């Protein structure tokens, strides 16, 4: 009764504080995770966001692919590249057998606009053997549930041989209905190391 | 190289800096 | 009562996670908010944040009013102005009827003197129809509690032509009695686009 | 008539020598007087930046709001601001009783486009007790005619009770038709010190 | 049932909300605390270095001992030192009686190798009256539980004489494995101001 | 890298 | 001669 | 009588402040003016002019093709080449039909050494469709007078074809007998705005 | 005397474009003066002077001797010494027979506090054969007139050999009556070369 | 970009350093 | 005769080991004495500049005149001023009555031209009460002799009236025959505190 | 552009 | 006795130049040794240390511990600590039985005013197994004789069992009554390697 | 007997501090000479000097090849290059006929492993007429011996023809034994100049 | 030039570094 919620409670609130998933994510970049900047996207420019110092116009602040390994989703706080397809190349902090992915979007309800037509649709995520190879593996293919919750979990492909990775490119093949952009909030990578 | 340098700069410019949005940013 | 319970838990952490309000915040500069620095008050001088780089520090500076558009609350990270009246000058990210504002200050269990002087305590918030209007339209005037919760939500108020506004000021007529400076910890503006 | 017309060219030579009205301009940079560019409105975007580092184009300006208490007025040595609107706060070189305010524009006939039409047109001056007070003491409102002479003089208003200032706001209302910006060449202002 | 289920999940997130404790931290940086990094054992020696310059690597470091009075505790947001044995000194946000000191870790279940290995096990705090006094005093000697929860409490030794200290040290004797190196992920510091 | 840009529109004037 | 290094072994952990 | 002397010396003084001629300069740096100074002739550098800092030789300071397009015509503020002929090359701040040129050197009641035989002599001015092109239109031959006035305009070839020019060619083909370097004062442009 | 007249304007005019003396300054800086900043009585630092880059203030500074010779003489343009009694040595541009000096100092209707008071008052010059002679030859005695015009001619002593001089010393023996520091603005020397 | 960089340091310098003749500049 | 021999030894060691002479230095450097680099002779100019920026050669000079004040004088750690004459002033470790000064070369034998006909010839010491009073009391009127030791000492003149100096001028009038420049390799002042 | 020069002249002695 | 006699001042040569001990000093910086500056005493603030770049002085500075195992000993050039107590710890550059220590301080005759009252005077030595001990092995006790020698030799006590220490605490109890610092120009340690 | 022994300690005293050799030494970098560094052999770097800053991990420092031409020769104030046999390129201050040459090294009483081991054994001399000539004349073939003393001088060939150097070379064709690398104190060129 | 350069800064950060001998330096 009471102790069990007691104990309900405690285990989600841990769960929680654990990333949310319990789960080590090999692509963040604080734990050793980097973005291959030259093999992304185009970064989608605008000059709204004037940064100036003393009245003096100094810069146009865009965000840096490097976000997206970033676990800070607040609205704004995501990459936003040209257009509605585009890619993602992550060197992971270890060698892997990757197992899961996670994408993370903001909730509607947080959406200054009403909708979240910005977010990835339409993914898939292969594994490279070295920084300069140009296919990969095909670790899997899924869709970013637009009337899902914020938070959405994908199991890799089961592959008979088991090969390892530490280098995985993201392949965004649609958003969900913005024409200038495609915003990424946060993308982790799980599985086991070698 | 040239990213890393630039963040680095913008880490020491952000607190002092004005950020005005003209228009929506991404989101 | 277990599923139930554990229905109980899930909204709840949800709500939580979606910036404790599941409403959007209109001043949040990361979503499009902004600071009309040019109409705030003078900020207080404290000098109690270190800059480093490469790990030397470098030199302490005060806070600007972003900070109060931004979610992190924990101790010291909020805007003092000088004394304890002033005022802020927010653009909201789109055009909205305000609905209601939020204004967050740390717990007096978080706050080293054990006492919460220089919160708010007796402000005002005002609809601007361009950001050089000096007379605004009244959307409400509030008291911040000392002894109620971190996080209050205000009700603004309706009227029958529910001109939209982007631009906000909030004014601070008194403090919880610091003689020096009233800290401001993050202030929220929720309503509905036009 | 000799001796005379040659005493009336020296005293207009002398007025001219001196800064063309042989009275104090307490706003005047080099004598005392300083921008409060924290309070000032924001300067002119130029599509171009000055400077790149690391990639990134940086300083999207021409003129600082200093331009407009130097005496230099050749074309281009004044600060333009966005649009037709905006504000500039000056503290003076000693605490006056506000007489008169001067602005100057280049003429037309030095004009590369043939008109002054980023010249002020409607503009008022206004004494502040402190540079952080939100509304200031009207002081006067003035046009400047854009048909007349490069150099406008401007009566302010006369007040019962002698109250000092020290600190002017120059809020311009309009400018004679151009789309994108105003440009200031030059405000002065003159009084008597207590 | 219903309603003290609410009540117990609400009792659960306001604690959590108020930095997991609900009780100052006298060390939190952005409230007041700082560290002393003269008086810190010697950061961690990564292998390779941040910059070069003039052909020289120059910063072969991760993480400044800042970290360690910083909330943010995702894997690799942690002060490394070199070794098993080392020490961080604290200067606090006021004078206090110490009651209690926290330690943090992340969990194994977030750890990319498995284990927290470089978890600090065995550890002391001490008062300091001046930073630069040799012998402290013992406020307690604590292990820092591999197999417990991420976050743990010590008491501090009651003293028959209310003495306040400003300063701490925390003395790492030991870690749980590691070779290299020891991570501090954060360090709290709970008590009464005088 | 150090650049100086070059401005060919016009400075406001 | 300005530059930013690589680095490919993981930070601590 | 009275009246018609002081509109006389107004107007006199009027055209004085109006740049001496009342007329826009296309080629002035502050309106938008620039030197290409890939294609000037070498500047004359002589080590007679020692900058210094707390008594340690700092550089040899010489004087800029771009003081050509300044205002500023006190002995030594001009530009001095090489030898006894030479070029120099001006975009102009707008695409024009120019109508005429002003050159302008010091007097020689105000040179140090009793002449100007350092002025620029014999020269011609050419108008470029683009920044690579060598051979330009011929847009007139030209004389500057030692006896005569310190500025001195001369009109453009009227040509049946009137082609507008962004860029002109100033070729100084003899000075007034100085045997080491030739020194430029002040270069102006004026025409119609296309 | 219509014509007669205009032609009066035009010799006038003439004359104040001529530096307003129509004659040689054999110290102006630009044209090969140069101050012997070794022999030069201590600087009044009243830091009122700032420094901008890129429209950023930097910092705040005071004013060199060399400002001394050079024609700017706008309100502040001035060098301050420290008290009411000063000295400054000037290398000519050429070895001249000295035949008269120029002292400057702005008039009273342009000084911010009603007096120039900070004026020179009693001063001397003599000539140097040498930058290292201690004892010159006295060229005048003179006092700077505070009711007189803002530029004022002294002549120099004759004697019967002339001797020549490419140093001058400036002595100041008295301001009038400012307590902390006197302020000059330009000294011109005017003579015959050899 | 080389001489605006230049005069950009040079009019930081210019107030602060000491300017000495050693002969007649170009006049 | 083996103790007094061993006697003679230790007592000539003791000597060369107190810096050659077993009385303060007030000069030194490290002990409290400081160059007014504003007060001195300029630096010898070298032909050729030790940076390059932005294409402008910079900083041609050897050494800063602090050498002059440092122990150091192996070939090369000398000041160099050009010509045959130059002063110097230094500001005392203390407030002394002067009673000898010193002067050092180095020998012919380590001179790469078998001569030191740069070393100092002609020169005099002056005591200053401030460091701009213009005529100094004359210390002492001296010769460096060429066919002399390495290190000279002179006795300054006996004062009636003991007065007392912080700030004292060496002036160099001649050297040992280099057309150029003059090396000062060390001065020191000895003499008696207040 | 940032460069250190050679001095192939001796320095003064 | 002639070869005798100059065998005598060979021998008393070569041993000044070795070090003034003939005697490995296993503390000094550039052999190996190191400051545990971790480990040392409050300096002194005294900022009488120059910095200079190209001749152009900087800013002030104070001194390091690191100047106590550096071989200079002029005046200034040792590390001043606060107070009369204090305490150094400094890590030998090889495992050594250690045989005797060296303290060195400037002689009376080289000090300013007179005296030496800053020099060490009571101090002891103790030997530690490991950089982390706290309680360290007593190597002897002595007293800094000011009416001594400027090199003074102390032998450390000899223990029965010989235990090889590789770090060194030099604890300084009392100075010669200067009230504001202590100053330690040079510490040795000698003994043999194991 | 008195004055004779006197006069041997003076003349020895005085042959010490002249460079302990009395010869001008035209490698010595403050004299004149420089180091091509691209000419000498690889330096030994080895991870054991760590420069930190606020215990920040900085820079490994190693010695450059440019202190052999310094004067300092306490231990570790030497240039170690990798394995045992290297070379060094020099040029000379002045262009010389070449005498002889000196190599200094520590003697085994100061160095702290009781042996010499790193220092050069076998080494040969050669002049070079070009920077980028290979095969210079051989100056001489030598051994410097560990038994003898600190400092050993090396007489060059006579050669029929005197052929003058600015550039010298130093082969070490072996050191005395240590397997790592080989450390040079200081090497000094004596000769004639042309 | 890159060693002058890199000595500049040597000399600049000298005094105010910490060194550490983590082994026996070359002697
Ligand atoms: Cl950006
Ligand atoms: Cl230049
Ligand atoms: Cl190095
Ligand atoms: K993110
Ligand atoms: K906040
Ligand atoms: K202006
Ligand atoms: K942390
Ligand atoms: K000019
Ligand atoms: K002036
Ligand atoms: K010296
Ligand atoms: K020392
Ligand atoms: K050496």
């Amino acid at each position: 009764t009471e102790a069990q919620a007691r104990a309900i409670v405690n285990s989600a609130l841990k769960l929680y504080s654990q990333d949310k998933t319990g789960m080590v994510d090999f692509a963040l970049e604080s734990g050793g995770g980097s973005i291959l900047s030259t093999r992304c996207s185009e970064t989608y420019e605008t000059k709204t966001a004037l940064m100036s110092l003393f009245g003096i116009p100094l810069w146009y602040f865009s965000q840096s692919p490097r976000v997206v390994i970033q676990p800070d989703i607040y609205p704004g706080n995501c990459w936003a590249f040209k257009g509605s397809q585009g890619y993602l190349v992550v060197r992971l902090s270890m060698m892997i057998h990757p197992a899961a992915f996670t994408l993370e979007h903001i909730p509607k309800t947080l959406s200054p606009t009403g909708n979240i037509s910005s977010a990835p649709k339409d993914f898939a995520v292969y594994g490279l053997e070295n920084e300069y190879q140009e296919e990969g593996q095909l670790l899997g293919q899924f869709t970013y549930d637009q009337d899902g919750e914020s938070l959405q979990m994908f199991q890799a492909l089961k592959r008979p041989d088991d090969t390892a990775f530490q280098i995985v490119e993201l392949r965004i093949f649609s958003n969900w209905g913005h024409p200038e952009y495609t915003c990424l909030y946060r993308f982790r990578v799980h599985g086991e190391p070698v | 190289s040239m990213e890393d340098s630039w963040t680095s700069l913008e880490h020491i410019l952000w607190p002092f800096t004005r950020l005005r949005h003209n228009g929506p940013p991404p989101v």
